[PDB]
């Protein structure tokens, strides 16, 4: 009767929706450090899921351009047991001196979204592929070339202060052994949290 | 006015709870037939919630422990019974 | 005589096991206990098997029925209670957290150090959470302050 | 096996092995409990407890 | 010698009063209750609001128990199959409380 | 027995707290207490201890809940309480603080 | 600090009361197992 | 029980207050009470 | 009867939030409070 | 010192009780461990 039951599967797809604050602090571009919480506005923590079923923490660091006026950075970074590792996007548009690589957001002056990473999509390099990043994540045996496809087409940048509108994903880890019973064929039932 | 998280309480849970090992004063440790201890928060997975103004008493029945007392009283009883009939055929013998 | 004997030992068993239930009916968080018992029997190559009795009765193992138990309500916030599946950890002393001892009882205060304890000065075990942090930061445990 | 404080997964200390007989009826008592045995016992077999 | 300060006396047309007396004296303890902690600890508190440790009490364990020799009174005395006495404290090792 | 003895005397104690509580209900000041129990099992290094029972009721510690109580109205200057946090300091002599 | 006020006792009558109702309870229930524990050894004393 | 009685306290003060009030109708110069009150709500550690 | 008592105490919850309410009747920019109550299930592993 | 007030005894009568039982309980035994030694005695004394 085994403690977790399920089927994992890995964490394609992130549909993330937020509103970001139009009244925030102007930040530099070039100076953006995960490890400084000051050179950018905010940061968001979320839970991904390998295809073993592994947990990892994935936090999201948002940046306001001072260059150019409405728009946004945006960096990702995945969390393992030696510390927090960048994760790099291939394509944006959105770079630093240090190598860490996020994408663009841009809006309209009535406050709806204008273009996403030059209108190309936010695909992420692999996670534990040592070849395609200079920070592989150490996924313990799990798909090393595992990547995410981040959906953002639904953000907005208002007056209002900053808000994790909706979050959505397709990663499933386990189950964990709730209730057991017995049948009077004899089968042995249990449920799950899943 | 700073309202502020200063910690949350751990939740240890063995895959063996009949196994634990009985300490004093309400409390139990882990074995090497209870596993290793899981340790995690509440409310998560298959752990339970964490009430505050509430104690748990025990969990007994008043009235499944009189029953249960009755009963073995009288198993007791019919035990001795039969060794008092052992010690009088024995005594029986010891007689000719 | 020995099968008898075994038979009035297995039922004093059962009344300790018994009168230990009732005694501990008002502590926080006792579990009661069933005493289960098992048949004797072990014939040799140089016993007929049938034309032998058997052996008597054997204590098999004093069991811990981990069932949920009531609740009473105090009104006070430092009394706590795990709904469900779960222990809490209670460390000896104060630096080391791993002589921990787990409990169900919640009868905590506060000490002269600010420390969440039990009634036998016991310190509470508990996760270090940044005031900024979400979940858990660091997994390991130490004395709730 | 015992246990030690501040240890969980108890220590084995020792292994006990136990012998059998052929015919235990032939083994000589020499008292206090104890047996020698003998030409008729047969050789002692020796093995852990619970196999063989 | 004894140093006086009378810097607040005054003389009004109230009647005498000792308004206040302060000294930095301190006699002694007196012994008040005992209580015992688990780990053996003598602990006793005086008039004087002074928690101090008087001792512990020393526990005794030796290997093999039952070669203890028997003397009156409820008492035992250590022996060589009784093995050497094993002095420790309490809740420490293979100690209990 | 013994162990059925532990909890006659636990449930006794229980009751004199409960006794004492409702006494003092007209008292000014005075905060209730609640009895708290604890389980009793020990073993030595001679005892199995896989099919041993337990060992009755030990109590623990008489509480002295300290939640607020209510308050009276006596319309007095001279008649003062404590409203949150906090007591008041009495003097046995008027000299020594 | 108010004054013109005074504080009773922090006492709900009503748990009292249903306190010493369960407490009477339990020590009826040991004092019954005690005497089970004395007719137990008496039945033994009589063989 | 003693919110009861708190209660019916407030309201006999409101009742002398009114009776005061009404007595002086009379007299020269009297200015009328009028009896205000205030709920009470102990903040302690305890009690949630 | 811990049930029992359960109701026991729900019952004079809302006694003493009535009375509370009905205390304050005179005072000014009073808001009255309403008790309100939840069912009690434990999900264990055990017990069926 | 406190005038208006005497010290009662410091017993409890459930404990007096219970100790009254247990004490009976031991003399019994101890008289039935007498009685098995004169019949021992009384077994010897009829070869």
């Amino acid at each position: 009767i085994p403690a977790e039951f399920g089927k994992p599967k890995q964490t394609a797809n992130i549909e993330v929706g937020v509103n970001l604050p139009a009244n925030g602090d102007l930040k530099d571009p070039t100076q953006f450090d995960f490890s400084d919480p000051d050179t950018y506005n905010r940061s968001t923590s979320s839970t991904i899921y390998d295809s073993m079923g592994q947990s990892y923490k994935l936090t999201t660091y948002y940046l306001k351009d001072q260059t150019q006026p409405n728009t946004w950075n945006t960096y990702y970074t995945v969390t393992d047991k030696e510390g927090e590792k960048p994760l790099n996007v291939a394509a944006g548009d959105a770079q630093t001196p240090t190598g860490h690589v996020g994408h663009t957001m841009k809006f309209n002056n009535d406050g709806t979204l204008a273009s996403l990473n030059n209108g190309q999509p936010i695909t992420s390099v692999a996670l534990g592929d040592p070849a395609t990043n200079t920070t592989p994540v150490d996924m313990n045996g799990a798909d090393p070339a595992q990547t995410l496809n981040f959906g953002l087409g639904s953000a907005t940048q208002f007056a209002a202060p900053f808000e994790l509108t909706k979050f959505d994903e397709d990663g499933a880890t386990t189950g964990f052994l709730t209730k057991v019973d017995f049948d009077e064929n004899g089968s042995v039932m249990g449920t799950y949290s899943n | 006015g700073e309202n502020v998280t200063l910690g949350r309480v751990a939740l240890v849970r063995v895959p063996n709870e009949q196994g634990l090992d009985k300490k004093g004063g309400t409390q139990w440790d882990s074995t090497q037939f209870s596993g290793d201890k899981i340790w995690g928060e509440s409310n998560k997975g298959s752990f339970g919630t964490i009430n505050n103004g509430m104690l748990e008493q025990s969990n007994i029945d008043m009235t499944q422990e009189l029953v249960d007392l009755i009963s073995a009283q009288r198993n007791f009883q019919a035990n001795s019974r039969s060794l008092e009939v052992h010690n009088q055929l024995q005594q029986n013998i010891l007689q000719i | 005589s020995y099968v008898s004997l075994s038979g009035l030992s297995a039922a004093q068993l059962d009344l300790n096991t018994t009168s230990n239930n009732i005694a501990n009916a008002n502590t926080y968080g006792f579990k009661e206990s069933r005493a289960e018992f098992a048949d004797v029997y072990s014939n040799s190559l140089f016993t007929n098997a049938k034309t032998t009795p058997g052996g008597g009765a054997q204590a098999s193992q004093v069991a811990q029925q981990f069932h949920e138990g009531s609740s009473i309500y105090t009104n006070n916030p430092m009394d706590l209670r795990v709904s469900g599946t779960g222990f809490f950890a209670v460390a000896k002393e104060r630096l080391t957290p791993q002589q921990n001892e787990l409990t169900r009882n919640g009868a905590f205060h506060l000490n002269k150090e600010n420390y969440m304890v039990t009634a036998n000065d016991e310190f509470l075990l508990g996760y270090q959470v940044d005031p900024s942090s979400g979940e858990v930061s660091s997994y390991e445990p130490q004395p709730i302050n | 096996s015992v246990r030690v404080r501040g240890q969980q997964d108890n220590q084995v200390v020792g292994q006990l092995t136990i012998t059998d007989f052929v015919n235990p009826g032939g083994l000589e008592p020499i008292g206090q409990n104890l047996y020698l045995p003998t030409g008729a016992s047969g050789d002692p077999q020796e093995g852990v407890p619970g196999l063989d | 010698t004894l140093n006086f300060g009378l810097g607040s006396a005054t003389q009004f047309a109230a009647p005498f009063e000792l308004t206040k007396f302060d000294e930095d004296g301190a006699t002694t303890g007196f012994l008040t209750k005992v209580d015992f902690d688990e780990n053996g600890s003598v602990m006793g508190t005086y008039s004087n609001g002074e928690n101090v440790t008087l001792g512990r009490v020393a526990l005794v364990r030796v290997p093999n128990e039952q070669g203890l020799d028997k003397k009156g009174g409820t008492q035992w005395d250590s022996t060589q199959f009784s093995g050497d006495k094993i002095w420790g404290e309490s809740n420490k090792g293979s100690f209990g409380t």
